[PDB]
RNA sequence: AAGGAGGUAAAAAUGG
RNA sequence: AAACUUGAGUGCAGAAGAGGAAAGUGGAAUUCCAUGUGUAGCGGUGAAAUGCGCAGAGAUAUGGAGGAACACCAGUGGCGAAGGCGACUUUCUGGUCUGUAACUGACGCUGAUGUGCGAAAGCGUGGGGAUCAAACAGGAUUAGAUACCCUGGUAGUCCACGCCGUAAACGAUGAGUGCUAAGUGUUAGGGGGCCCCUUAGUGCUGCAGCUAACGCAUUAAGCACUCCGCCUGGGGAGUA
């Protein structure tokens, strides 16, 4: 799974990576694929919002089929493949009628394997079906908020959440953050974990590779100027010098909360993470 | 002394055999010692795995 | 190779809705080249303890007879997932 | 495993002796059965019986006590071994006990006691001493 | 290994029939045994308990070659050809 | 009746 | 060089077993969470205090979450080379014992160097985390108390994969082989009439013999042969 770079270098010292023996097709489907060009961060104001987006590895979309709502037809693992535009990979499945669509890979899935999606579709890893019909303490991902709207929750590598007990309207889940909150019974989502579970083992192990995944440099409050950041200035090295840290932006940045009050969910949200 | 099973011949034990197993449990349904009911070492061990079996498959209780 | 099967259906079964579940479940251990040599009931019977809230099951025995165990598997994996099946338990002779 | 043969018939005898048993059995083998008879005629023992049997045969030897119940056989000792074999000339031939004990030696010339290859004239390997 | 493949085994390399004690047929069948106890410890790793025994069936071989070789070189060459086991 | 082995409680101030 | 079957293996018919590896199921109990009833204690000790509790503790009833260990059987019982192995079920798999006498015909024993396993703690990566608990905090005892005791409590204790390779890792008793009085249990078999004989273990008692003595004594620490490992006054030192 994770392959270890000699150290021919000071660059690739304690490098690690995928070995990607999950793929089984190097190349796209090609009417599956969408152009996705870079926004760096910037609104549509052309400002840069978000900090340290930029550059990286030019990139094709994968639709991917998060609501499952192809009931009834089962659908064949044509392949796994990569896909650059999330830490899971993704299976593309071919229905019995020939529509070929890509999904989440779980672990576990192989080529060759069928999956289904509906009311009735039996317990096994890949299958999507209502938390109505889902029994009570199965492992699922690709949680849907809405019915119909497509999977929102555990689908990054390895993601995963358990069901716990099924109230009037809603299903009690615990998410892979510990939460455990109420999601509505008609919701869908798919047996098993997303696959993928080594991603977050890779040891990036030099600047560069972040620079091709996008990721532009950090630079730190402390070695700013005092009119750029509430932690900029001071001769020499300086403490945070003040009861908090800061955000850039002058906010307290260490422990204190910022979810929103008097939020619809509150209800539903039966522990905290 | 002398052994029930020795003794009838019955050289295999049926979990599902309840009657046959409460000789052998307690009133509080603890399996009896050996050296009190007599039984061989042979026949208990297959005795003590048949009342596991039944506690197991709620013919017997535990306690 | 032999195996004993027996299970537990919940008490608060319908009589169609058990008579269903029983002939699934035979039919499963006799799929995979498994010959069912003899399925009985023997009726409702009480529990030494409660199960899942219940005083009282419906105990199934079945004989089978196989090469392999996959149809012994498939049962005991549809049992764990079923509601209807509160115990089980495959003996190999 | 087995290593020593002659060893263990002497061993065998050294018990019997010393529990004052009356006979003794054991394999037989052509080296055994000469050492009985080069003790039977120097007193040591009173009978040596062979059984021809299968797997090799028997020898049955019967021990020999004087009055008082006293042991004809004070000692038996394996000489050479098959870990360090012994053997001696002519002209340096052990007496046992100052003579009052045999060693019985193997030679070119049969398997004799040492008064008898001090008299020939030979050497040979000291298969044991017994006085 | 099962008794009937045994059977198959002993009859296969017999040198006679009746014969069972011969160093080819316990070297065959010692072959057999080591293969299927090395298809499991392929799959269960961990069974070094297991694996002594596979180990004192592999030097019992050894073994047997040994004394068969000194005894008849052809037999043995023939016989190791016939198990690929060099 | 007297000796050998295993398990198993309940108690406890400090300094000579 | 040629023969033999007694040793050593093999075949045939049987036996028991917490032997090992992987999945699955289950009851008791502890902890925590939610809720109803309920009042001022609970807990703890030699005695106390810390601590928890007037925000409603402890107790009690119901439900849920999760981890770990498997009450009785259980036994100088069993299995394994040793370490070790104790809920149940399935799959794969190792070893051992009994009888028979086809079968091979000495093919055996020991085993330096080597190559593996190896309690607990400990280390790395990733999980898990109930209980217990180094470190640690507080209380008590005390001349002092870096403790024993009390209240908490982190690593760890658990799992997977690697690493370490050490224990009073002990029977303080190397392995193999044969021989040398007896009595009496127990485990798994076999043969002959509750009895007798017998094989392999596991215990106790006890001759000859051995031993400095204690004791060992057919499960030798007796009598012998083979091979290996190891010792040569106490410290220094299992150190440089
Ligand atoms: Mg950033
Ligand atoms: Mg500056
Ligand atoms: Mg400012
Ligand atoms: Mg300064
Ligand atoms: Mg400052
Ligand atoms: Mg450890
Ligand atoms: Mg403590
Ligand atoms: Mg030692
Ligand atoms: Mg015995």
């Amino acid at each position: 799974a994770i392959k270890k770079y000699k150290p021919i270098t000071n660059g690739r010292r304690n490098m690690t990576s995928l070995d990607f023996a999950e793929i089984t097709k190097t190349t796209p489907e090609k009417s599956l694929l969408k152009p996705l060009p870079k926004k760096a961060g910037r609104n549509n104001q052309g400002k840069l919002t978000v900090r340290h987006h930029g550059g990286g590895h030019k990139r094709q979309y994968r639709v991917i089929d998060f609501k499952r709502n192809k009931d009834g037809i089962n659908a064949k693992v044509d392949s796994i493949q990569y896909d650059p535009n999330r830490s899971a990979n993704i299976a593309l499945v071919v229905y019995a009628d020939g529509e070929k669509r890509y999904i989440i890979a779980p672990k576990g899935l192989e080529v060759g394997q069928i999956v289904e999606s509906g009311a009735e579709a039996d317990i096994k890893v890949g299958n999507a079906l209502p938390l109505q019909n889902i029994p009570v303490g199965t492992v699922v991902h690709n949680i849907e908020l809405k019915p119909g709207k497509g999977g929102q929750i555990a689908r990054s590598a390895g993601a995963s959440a358990q069901v716990l007990g099924k109230e009037g309207k809603y299903v009690l889940i615990r998410l892979r953050s510990g939460e455990v909150r109420m999601i509505l019974s008609t919701c869908r989502a798919t047996i098993g974990q997303v696959g993928n579970l080594q991603h977050e083992l890779v040891n990036v192990g030099k600047a560069g590779r972040s620079r091709w995944k996008g990721i532009r440099p950090t630079v730190r409050g402390s070695v700013m100027n005092p009119n750029d950041h509430p932690h900029g200035g001071g001769e020499g090295r300086a403490p945070i010098g003040r009861p908090s840290p800061m955000s850039p932006w002058g906010k307290p940045t260490l422990g204190k909360k910022t979810r929103r009050g008097k939020k619809s969910s509150d209800k539903l949200i039966v522990r905290g993470r | 002394k002398v052994c029930y099973f020795t003794a009838n011949g019955i050289t295999h034990i049926d979990y599902k055999d309840t009657e046959l197993l409460k000789r052998f449990i307690s009133e509080r349904g603890k399996i009896l010692p050996r050296r009190v009911t007599g039984t061989s070492a042979k026949y208990q061990r297959m005795l003590t795995t048949a009342i596991k079996r039944s506690r197991h498959m709620a013919l017997l209780p535990y306690v | 190779r032999t195996y004993e099967v027996m299970y537990i259906v919940r008490p608060n079964i319908e009589e169609d809705a058990k008579k269903a579940l029983v002939e699934r479940f035979n039919g499963i251990l006799a799929t995979e080249g498994a010959e069912v040599l003899e399925a009985k009931d023997w009726g409702k019977r009480r529990l030494a303890y409660e199960i899942n809230d219940f005083k009282d099951g419906f105990y199934n025995i079945v004989r089978v007879k196989s090469d392999n165990n996959k149809a012994t598997d498939e049962f005991q994996r549809l049992a764990k997932i079923s509601d209807d099946i509160i115990r089980y338990m495959v003996i190999r002779e | 495993t087995m290593t020593d043969p002659i060893a263990d018939m002497l061993t065998r005898v050294r018990n019997a002796n010393m529990v004052r048993h009356e006979k003794l059995e054991l394999p037989a083998s052509n080296i055994k059965k000469e050492i009985a008879e080069i003790l039977k005629s120097e007193g040591f023992i009173k009978n040596v019986e062979y059984v021809e049997d299968d797997k090799q045969g028997v020898l049955r030897l019967f021990l020999k006590y004087g009055q008082n119940d006293e042991r004809v056989i004070t000692g038996l000792k394996r000489i050479s071994k098959p870990g360090l074999r012994v053997y001696a000339k002519a002209s340096e031939m052990p007496k046992v006990l100052n003579g009052l004990g045999i060693a019985l030696v193997s030679t070119s010339e049969g398997v004799i006691t040492d008064k008898e290859a001090r008299k020939r004239n030979v050497g040979g390997e000291i298969i044991a001493y017994v006085w | 290994i099962s008794q009937e493949r045994k059977n198959e085994i002993i009859k296969e390399y017999r040198v006679h029939e009746t014969d069972t004690g011969s160093p080819e047929v316990q070297i065959a069948v010692l072959t057999a045994e080591i293969n299927a106890v090395n298809e499991h410890l392929r799959t269960h790793k961990k069974d070094h308990h297991s694996r002594r025994g596979l180990l004192k069936m592999v030097g019992r071989r050894r073994h047997l070659l040994n004394y068969l070789r000194s005894k008849d070189i052809q037999r043995y060459r023939e016989l190791i050809k016939s198990l690929g086991i060099r």
